[PDB]
This record gives C-alpha cells, structure tokens and sequence, in this order.
C-alpha cells in the first residue's frame, strides 16, 4: 500500500497473506469463512508451492495469534485470461479451519443486487495488504490499509491504455499519491454499510502504483457473488 | 423505498410487492423490528474485533 494507515488491532481481521515455499508474502486474500480463502487468480502463478498466513500484522515479529494453514483445493474461474487479468478471482479451500479471534474474523459476503446499488455508489471503500509502500519500493512489513473511492466506469476506461472489462472496477485518486501497489493482489476491497464490512472488491491490478490519471483495477466481487456461493460447497 | 435511507434496514434492502424486506448476512439474525440484524456468535463477519 502506497500511503493510508497501518491496520490497528482488530481493524483488518479478514487480511489473508499468500506465503511461498521461503515464507514470503506475495499476494493478500479476504477471509470469507473458517474453510474460504478469496484471492486473484493471477496470484496462483506467483509461487509452485504456497500457505495462507492468518492474523498477521508484522511480518518481522510474532503478535501471537497469527496462524499458517495449508490450501486443500484451489478453485481458479476456467475463464481467467493471464493477457488481461480478466476474471481475475480464486477461492481456496483450507486443510484446516480458522479459528476466528483478534484481528482473525471473515468479511460479509454482499447480496449483487444490494451490493451494486447500494455499497459501489458509497463515496470509498477500503482496500488492505502488506504490498509495496513505493512503486519501485519493497513491500510493506506492516499490514496497511487505504481509505479509495470508487471511479465511474467512463472515466476509469478513459483512464486505461489496457482493457477494463465488466469484471474489473476502478478506485483510488487521479493525482494523490495513495493507491495499493504490488504484492497487495488477491487482498480485500471491503465497503463499510453502518459499521459492518462487505467484500466488494479483489486487489487485481494497476498501472504501477498511484500515478497521475490512473486508478487501482479491482475484480468485480458482485459479479461473482453465485460463483463464490457455488465454490464454497465443493 | 430502499433508496430512503436503505428502508431502514441495517443490512440487505429488498423491493418486493411495493414494501421493504431486510435480511441479513450468515452469522446474523433478523430482530423482531424485521430491521436490526444481530449477531449470533462472537466473531461475525464484517465487525472489527476491537
Ligand atoms: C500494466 C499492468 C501490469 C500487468 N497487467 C495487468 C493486466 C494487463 O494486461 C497488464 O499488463 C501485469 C503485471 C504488472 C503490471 S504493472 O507493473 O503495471 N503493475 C503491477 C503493480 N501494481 C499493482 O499491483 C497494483 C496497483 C493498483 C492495484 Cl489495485 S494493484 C501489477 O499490476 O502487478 C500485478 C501482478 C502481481 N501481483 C502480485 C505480484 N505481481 C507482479
Ligand atoms: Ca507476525
């Protein structure tokens, strides 16, 4: 993350991390239950071998209630396109359940119809990961978040140099220098409905990191709302 | 009707038959105002654990 805060104690609990064979961080995911793990796609090409790390805020410390569980099944959408990051969405199933506690707990799967109408016309939603804290920078050894609104379809498109299907939305600032940047991919994009936290977004892609006229491209979480459902019981 | 302040619902507002009908997200239940979603366990979704 380019900018924003540090996730405080129990601020970010539905943060996943993507470990490789050498225990670095190289994707984030969103807890959607004790078995479910959403990611991108994309990210499933990072590493041959990887773990989900849970509860962890410090990468260069033990906080205590972080945990790493091992991937039972990866459930890739057969329509991913790696020259587009289209349909750039994964949920894994874990060997083992988590077990919710501070700064461990899942985020609100929305309803579509709800969710476009009502959290995607919200001025921001907040998007989280342990990405790079400059564009040509290294990644962050602290959890962070960014408060990014959301971008009309038109001016995100406009924006673009590359394609932005209906599976992809747009947010973050034209010219403010915050935006999610690498190794954030596959993390949460939550919208805040009175005080409750709904999964709106997958951390996708961008143009570098928070450059002028461009936008972070998240995958359309709500499109895939019955795809999710259905990957969940199997 | 949802577009009024999410019809008064904490969570899902829905448009059936010309009236509201809230619901609410798994780890929740419905109050008896068919508006307030309250949780069921300790560890919700969506709630910050502060
Ligand atoms: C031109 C975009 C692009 C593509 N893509 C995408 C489809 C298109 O066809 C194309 O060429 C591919 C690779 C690199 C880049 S890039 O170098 O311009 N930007 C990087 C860094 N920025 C960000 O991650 C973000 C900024 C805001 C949000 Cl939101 S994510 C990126 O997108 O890495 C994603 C891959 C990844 N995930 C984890 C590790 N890695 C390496
Ligand atoms: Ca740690």
């Amino acid at each position: 993350i380019v900018g924003g805060q540090e996730c405080k104690d129990g601020e970010c609990p539905w943060q996943a991390l993507l470990i490789n064979e050498e225990n670095e961080g190289f994707c984030g995911g969103t807890i959607l239950s004790e078995f479910y793990i959403l990611t991108a796609a994309h990210c499933l090409y990072q590493a041959k071998r990887f773990k989900v790390r849970v509860g962890d805020r410090n990468t260069e410390q033990e906080e205590g209630g972080e945990a790493v569980h091992e991937v039972e099944v990866v459930i890739k959408h057969n329509r991913f396109t790696k020259e587009t990051y289209d349909f750039d969405i994964a949920v894994l199933r874990l060997k083992t359940p988590i077990t919710f506690r501070m700064n461990v707990a899942p985020a609100c799967l929305p309803e579509r119809d709800w969710a476009e109408s009502t959290l995607m016309t919200q001025k921001t939603g907040i998007v989280s990961g342990f990405g790079r804290t400059h564009e040509k920078g290294r990644q962050s050894t602290r959890l962070k978040m960014l408060e990014v609104p959301y971008v009309d379809r038109n001016s995100c498109k406009l924006s673009s140099s590359f394609i932005i299907t209906q599976n992809m939305f747009c947010a973050g600032y034209d010219t403010k220098q915050e935006d999610a940047c690498q190794g954030d991919s596959g993390g949460p994009h939550v919208t805040r409905f009175k005080d409750t936290y709904f999964v709106t977004g997958i951390v996708s892609w961008g143009e570098g990191c928070a450059r002028k006229g461009k936008y972070g491209i998240y995958t359309k979480v709500t499109a895939f709302l019955k795809w999710i459902d259905r990957s969940m019981k199997t | 009707l949802c577009s009024l302040d999410n019809g008064d619902c904490d969570q899902f507002c829905h448009e059936e038959q010309n009236s509201v009908v809230c619901s609410c997200a798994r780890g929740y239940t419905l109050a008896d105002n068919g508006k307030a979603c309250i949780p069921t366990g300790p560890y919700p979704c969506g709630k910050q654990t502060l």
